[PDB]
């Protein structure tokens, strides 16, 4: 685990925003489809 | 031996033949440009290397790339004289033909569509003038060359500096040109760790797992295997002999014969070398000998497969008997034993904890990029781009060198890029210098401090410029709008032009330049610093980087180095010093081949001059060159000693080699202290030029070599006579021997008149020839600042006397006669450049005008119409140079001056005086004005006047010209037509222009009259339009800054004279304040009634002792006593027999003196002229080193009919009584320098304070106020004077209302403060309650 590594807030929000993968064409449209 | 040396020929002294001429001075500056700027057919050098660095670029896709195909330098817009008046840089704009090619989409070759080719304007590049210098934003600059760490591996150690225990701790550095640096290092328990970048240490396996290398090969890299190949029983082990060097003796060793060395007895060479003499190589050993033993090698048994013991495991009977279970035939084994061959890599594989090379690739990126969590691609990415990648890691062509050269490779040449190879071998080096088989480094050593110079900084902020905008290009490419773009709309030329502008305008090293004389110019250009971006810092540079080493022989001065923080960071490099073609420092030797000395001249380097027995150039060679003596003395190894003759491999090409231009100049340097002698080279490039140029009586012979090598002079390129000259241009009618054919063969120079240097002296060039007089090529034509018939000439010969004078001279202090000041010796003129410049304001446009309020018509006297002062006009400080007013408003009037108006109906000005006036205290006389005005505003008379004024001038000097050229051709006509079918007094019958007319019978004379004919219409066509271009660029608008109407420069020249409080100096670091002008009648004087100069103070000789001071003088009374007696023979009226024979004995005499004058070549006329030049002393060239000696100046002064002791009887010029001893009276030569009292005196009793805080602002140029400091606020403490502390505290300076209470107090006559709190504190306050404090007076 990375945490308590940085102090960097990029490394920080990237590190946190890369936990989440990326959508298919399908993906965007149930989640469109959800809202 | 030329027709300007033998005018005035300097008397030498030095005895050593001079084999190598000394070089072009400023060879450093314009070979280093040349090589950036010039096309190279290969890629090695400059803009071409630049351009193939980057191009071709190809976007991330295979449609299209952009490649490179040339590139151009334009021609400048305007010239450097041009550039300087107008304030902007001197470049030449960069044209680079460029190629779009357009690939296609789906081929196996991938072939064009179309390639769309044409010029792109990328950026100007800053181009150097004739003399080394850049013009950047109109002033004159110089790029400092860089003494940089080269590029390569270098092993170093902490002596003894880390865990308290002495031990000494190895490293090894790879620096990269461009990169990661790349530390490998020794911990104090002998483990191996890398650092990459300076972060945090890994165990230097990781860097070895990074790369695919498994524990079992990094064991086989690093170590040699023990092999025991055990038989049934008595385990069997294999043994070269020398493995058992100094072994502790665990077993006997019986083989092939019983016994050597029992137990208790450890293995000495007489045991080896018998054991090899039985030639055993099978040895039955013990069990507990390989229990601790390290296994080399992965063994896995075949019954069930797994793991019995890894590599890198400590051996025991436990795992030697599982391994018997299984049979193995041979077992290996690192051999490892105390101070020969360490564990080191092993106990580095214990610690670190990978196991594998993803798990290397993850610990780097975690070390490298802390706090990301690592993906495989990502820690495989991370490591190749750091010394893999070529775009990332330049180990450049002197990096790969000096990196092979260490590591005793054969090859010099290679990649960039780091290998697997360069990083074991880096780290077996390490390895070895660890157990004793090396040693590390010296990095203060000349062979790894490295020079870099303008044209390859240039190059390399070029090549910054274009990564910047290869960026842009590749992103650009990556767009569909691919195929309607062409190449100049995807470059920007801004990134370029911002890196070439940013490195030529705000780099440390380019350094506004050193203008006072030519030898503050040339020691400028010639100097070299450790300090810059890539350099040192000097607030980290320690004492051993500040030191002369051994290597700086000859190759950086010993001596030049400035006084204060930075000392041994600024070098200037010395008289015969070159660089390398990889920038290293290289200084000529003398090849010795038999005992003789040849005259073949080698250029040796500090790595490859150590290798060598280098005689020294006091060393005495007879006529064949053997040496005279047997036994030499000589530089080895950076040691000295003694050799024998036969042993020298090279000598040193002269004396003079060892030190730079500037302490060349030092007469009698061998007998100063290096620290006065250091303090003298640095005074030389401080003296001011003198209105006349008085050449040294005592100098070296450098004078010549420095004032031609300056471009301060006027060298003649062709040899001619001179045709016209005048005050501010020679024309030499060029010899027929070196003309080309076609021709005017007329040679025209134009002087610098009175322009301002960067320092605001005055640069003015006076013509050295006479009409009609013969020059030959090189001769100096005219004198520059500061040089005398081609010598440079930097101060005055002053008669001083060594006398102490009541306290006159006291402490350094220098009495000086009213004859000094009288005769001008030391007034020196300095041009002050005022610019007033009237912008757009809110309230309205400033006006310049002649109409200024609440100023008399007296003040507004020596002003134009146009509100502008008159050239020639003599003005002192206060008078108004350019009227100027801008318009205000709200003036929101007090009551009571409100009715102070309403009374006497004075209106009130809606505009205030904004005007220029001269600076108090300076009083000039205005010699130019140049107005720049923007377009769109309308010229003023003024304006107007000065360019009518400047367009007859532009005219005037081109038709000049061109009748001048024009002459020059139709002399040649008319000698081409005398030449063959003569026409002798037909030409003159003809009208001058139609001899273009006549047909001629060619054998060749027809053609050379018809290429005169072509070149005559040529310069017609060429006069008539470089007419048109200067009419354009004078009456063409200027580009002003923005909000910038007008600007009106006036320049002022100022005669400054001499007066108490001005720095005076000799070349022997004798610096001095004038403390007393005195009368002449009060001056000490000899039996002769001639009174004395300059009185010095014999007391600041023999503690700093700088004895060549009283040499100087004592040869500078003989060199005087000469020209005493020519000068007496020109005034009888002497035959020039006489003059001719006592000329004769005073350049015979001397003691084997290399040079020979023989007057009976000379004409009458000849001797006349040197007579002439001669009689205000006889000049003398005293070589460092080299020099007189004093046997030969008590012969001069002999032959002068002086005293040989230099010494005189003086009387006081006050009583007329004998001072009780003889007094040395002689002749020193005396500079001013630019530390002139005019310029440092200030006072100030109140004025502007600071914004924030409220105190005095800080120089003479805002009229501020003195620091008081911490330590002048500790003596007023350390006396009791706490009212005076208090009123420098509060009201001298930040308090606000206290400290008009206390003018208007001391206006009243009462002497009293009401002192407040200091402004500052109160900002103090504010600001720490800014942080989240609450601090607060208690006011109770
Ligand atoms: C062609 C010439 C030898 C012949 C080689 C040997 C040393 C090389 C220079 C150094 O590497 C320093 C620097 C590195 C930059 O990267 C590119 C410019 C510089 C000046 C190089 C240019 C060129 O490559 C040199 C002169
Ligand atoms: C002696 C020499 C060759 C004969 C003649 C031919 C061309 C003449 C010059 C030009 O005319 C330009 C200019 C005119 C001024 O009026 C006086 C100065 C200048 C420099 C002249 C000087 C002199 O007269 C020159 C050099």
């Amino acid at each position: 685990s990375e945490i308590g590594r940085t102090t960097d807030p990029v490394r920080m929000y990237m590190r946190e925003m890369g936990t989440v993968e990326l959508l298919t064409r399908e993906g965007e449209i149930d989640i469109a489809k959800r809202i | 031996y030329s027709y300007t040396e033998k005018k005035r020929i300097r008397k030498d002294f030095g005895k050593r033949p001079q084999v190598l001429d000394v070089p072009y001075l400023l060879s450093i500056q314009l070979d280093s440009f040349q090589k950036f700027i010039e096309q190279d057919p290969e890629g090695q050098y400059g803009l071409e290397a630049a351009f193939r660095s980057v191009f071709p670029i190809q976007s991330y896709s295979g449609n299209s790339e952009l490649q490179y195909v040339s590139y151009r330098l334009g021609e400048p817009v305007f010239d450097v004289q041009e550039c300087q008046i107008r304030g902007v840089t001197y470049s030449a704009p960069l044209r680079v033909k460029l190629r779009l090619v357009i690939y296609e989409r789906e081929a196996p070759e991938g072939t064009v569509k179309d390639i769309k080719e044409q010029e792109v304007y990328m950026g100007e590049i800053p181009l150097m003038t004739d003399n080394g210098t850049f013009v950047i934003n109109g002033t004159e600059r110089v790029i400092v060359s860089q003494l940089h760490r080269s590029p390569g591996v270098f092993f170093d150690s902490d002596k003894g500096k880390t865990h308290s225990s002495g031990k000494v701790l190895y490293n090894a550095r790879i620096i990269p040109y461009r990169g990661s640096w790349l530390d490998f290092e020794f911990d104090p328990k002998d483990n191996l760790f890398v650092r990459i970048d300076r972060r945090r240490k890994l165990p230097a396996t990781i860097i070895l797992r990074a790369l695919n290398y498994t524990t079992e090969q990094i064991l086989d890299l690093f170590f040699e295997k023990v092999i025991f190949e055990i038989r049934d029983n008595k385990l069997q082990m294999e043994l070269v002999p020398e493995r058992l060097r100094g072994e502790t003796a665990s077993f006997d060793i019986e083989a092939n014969g019983k016994v050597y060395v029992e137990k208790g007895r450890r293995i000495t060479a007489r045991h080896i070398r018998q054991l090899e003499k039985d030639d055993v190589k099978l040895i039955e050993v013990p069990v507990e000998y390989i229990a601790g033993k390290v296994v080399a090698k992965d063994y896995i048994d075949e019954s069930t497969g797994e793991l019995i013991c890894a590599a890198n495991m400590e051996l025991s009977l436990d795992l030697l008997a599982k391994l018997s279970q299984s049979g193995h035939k041979r077992i290996e084994t690192l051999f490892t034993n105390d101070l020969d061959h360490g564990p080191y890599i092993s106990e580095t594989l214990r610690v670190d904890p990978t196991n594998d090379r993803l798990s290397a690739l993850v610990e780097i990126y975690r070390m490298m990029r802390p706090g990301e969590p690592p993906t495989r691609e990502a820690a495989e990415s991370l490591f190749e781009n750091l010394f893999f990648s070529e775009d990332r890691y330049d180990l450049s062509a002197v990096g790969r060198m000096k990196f092979n050269r260490s590591l005793l490779r054969e090859e010099i040449e290679g990649s960039g890029i780091l290998s697997k190879d360069d990083i074991i071998d880096v780290m077996k080096k390490l390895i070895d210098i660890r157990n004793g088989k090396g040693e590390v480094d010296d990095i203060d050593h000349l062979g790894n401090r490295r020079i870099r110079s303008v044209g390859e900084m240039a190059e390399n902020q070029f090549r910054v410029g274009l990564v910047r905008v290869e960026r842009a290009v590749k992103e650009r490419l990556s767009l569909g709008d691919l195929d309607t773009l062409m190449p100049q709309d995807m470059i920007n030329a801004k990134p370029i032009s911002a890196a070439v502008k940013e490195f030529f305008g705000s780099s440390q090293l380019s350094q506004f330049m050193d203008q006072n004389n030519p030898l503050s110019e040339i020691t400028h250009k010639r100097r070299i610093s450790a300090l810059g971006p890539g350099g040192l810092t000097r607030e980290r540079a320690g004492f051993e980087v500040r030191d002369v080493h051994p290597t700086h022989y000859g190759r950086v001065c010993p001596i030049e180095t400035p006084e204060g923080p930075n000392i041994g960071l600024i070098n200037s490099l010395s008289v015969y010093a070159q660089t390398n073609e990889y920038g290293f420092l290289e200084t000529p030797y003398r090849k010795v081949t038999d005992g003789v000395v040849t005259d073949e001249i080698h250029y040796l380097s500090a790595i490859e001059e150590g290798n060598y027995v280098i005689a020294q150039a006091n060393s005495n060679l007879d006529e064949e060159g053997h040496f005279v003596e047997d036994l030499v003395t000589c530089r080895s190894k950076g040691e000295s000693s003694l050799f024998s003759r036969d042993q020298v491999d090279y000598m040193d090409v002269s004396t003079q080699q060892v030190v730079s231009v500037g302490a060349s100049l030092i007469p009698f340097l061998e007998h100063d202290d290096a620290n006065r002698a250091l303090m003298g080279a640095n005074m030389q490039r401080q003296a001011v030029p003198t209105l006349r140029a008085d050449k040294p009586l005592v100098g070296t012979g450098m004078e010549r070599a420095v004032a031609v090598d300056s471009g301060v002079t006027a060298v003649a390129k062709r040899g001619g006579v001179v045709q016209y000259v005048d005050a501010s241009r020679i024309v030499i009618k060029v010899n027929e021997d070196e003309m080309y054919p076609g021709e005017a063969g007329i040679d025209i120079y134009n002087l610098t008149k009175y322009t301002r240097s960067n320092q605001n002296t005055c640069i003015n060039q006076m013509p050295c020839v006479s009409l009609g007089e013969p020059v030959e090529r090189g001769d100096v034509l005219a004198d520059g600042p500061s040089t005398d018939l081609g010598e440079l000439a930097l101060g005055q010969n002053m008669r001083v006397a060594f006398m102490p004078w009541n306290g006159y001279n006291f402490e350094d202090s220098i009495l000086v006669s009213e004859r000094v000041v009288q005769e001008d010796r030391f007034t020196t003129i300095h041009i002050q450049e005022l610019a007033c410049v009237s912008r757009d304001t809110k309230l309205g446009p400033e006006e310049i005008t002649a109409d200024i309020p609440n100023v008399g018509e007296a003040a507004l006297s020596k002003l134009d119409e146009s509100g502008i002062v008159y050239i020639g006009a003599e003005v002192t400080g206060g008078d108004i140079l350019v009227g100027k007013v801008t318009p205000k408003g709200e003036t929101q009037l007090t009551p009571e001056e409100k009715l102070l108006r309403a009374i006497f109906g004075e209106k009130a000005s809606d505009v205030k005086d904004s005007s220029l006036r001269v600076p108090n205290g300076v009083s000039g006389t205005v010699i130019d004005v140049q107005v720049f005005t923007r377009d769109g505003v309308e010229k003023d008379k003024r304006a107007l006047e000065i360019e009518e004024m400047q367009l007859k001038q532009a005219k005037k000097d081109l038709s000049e010209e061109l009748q001048i050229l024009e002459a020059g051709l139709f002399s040649r006509i008319r000698a081409v037509l005398v030449a063959g079918g003569v026409e002798a007094e037909k030409l003159d019958k003809l009208p001058r222009d139609r001899w273009l007319e006549l047909g001629l019978t060619d054998e060749e004379k027809q053609n050379q009259l018809e290429q005169l004919a072509e070149q005559y219409d040529e310069l017609k066509h060429e006069f008539e339009k470089k007419l048109e271009a200067k009419r354009r660029k004078i009456t063409q608008g200027d580009d002003l800054a923005p909000g910038v109407l007008k600007i009106v420069k006036v320049y002022l020249a100022v005669k400054r004279r001499i007066q108490p409080g001005d720095k005076m100096a000799g070349r022997h670091g004798n610096k001095g304040v004038i403390s007393k002008i005195n009368p002449i009648e009060d001056m000490p004087y000899d039996e002769n009634g001639t009174p004395v100069d300059i009185v010095l103070n014999p007391l600041g000789v023999p503690s700093r002792m700088n004895i060549g001071q009283i040499l100087e003088t004592h040869l500078g009374m003989a060199a005087k006593g000469i020209g005493d007696k020519i000068n007496a023979m020109l005034k009888q009226q002497q035959e020039v027999a006489k003059l001719r024979e006592f000329i004769q004995r005073a350049y015979d005499l001397g003691a084997d003196v290399r040079q020979k004058v023989d007057l009976s070549t000379f004409s009458d006329e000849e001797v006349m002229r040197l007579a002439e030049n001669l009689r205000k002393g006889m000049p003398i060239a005293t070589p460092v080193f080299d020099g007189a000696k004093e046997a030969e100046i008590k012969e001069l002064l002999k032959l002068g009919d002086l005293p040989t002791s230099g010494q005189i009887r003086l009387y006081d010029g006050r009583t007329g009584e004998q001072f009780e001893r003889p007094v040395t009276v002689g002749y020193m030569y005396m500079l001013k320098l630019n530390h002139l009292v005019d310029d440092k005196m200030h006072a100030r009793s109140t004025g502007s304070y600071s914004l924030v805080t409220q105190q005095p602002l800080g120089g003479k140029a805002q009229f501020g106020g003195q620091r008081f400091g911490e330590m002048e606020v500790w003596a007023l403490e350390a006396y009791g004077a706490a009212y005076t502390l208090q009123e420098m505290l509060t009201v001298k300076s930040d308090d606000v209302n206290g400290r008009t209470k206390m003018y208007k107090n001391i206006v009243d006559g009462n002497h009293q403060m009401e002192p407040g709190m200091p402004e500052s504190f109160n900002v103090l306050l504010k600001e720490i309650r800014s942080l989240g404090i609450n601090i607060e007076l208690e006011d109770e």
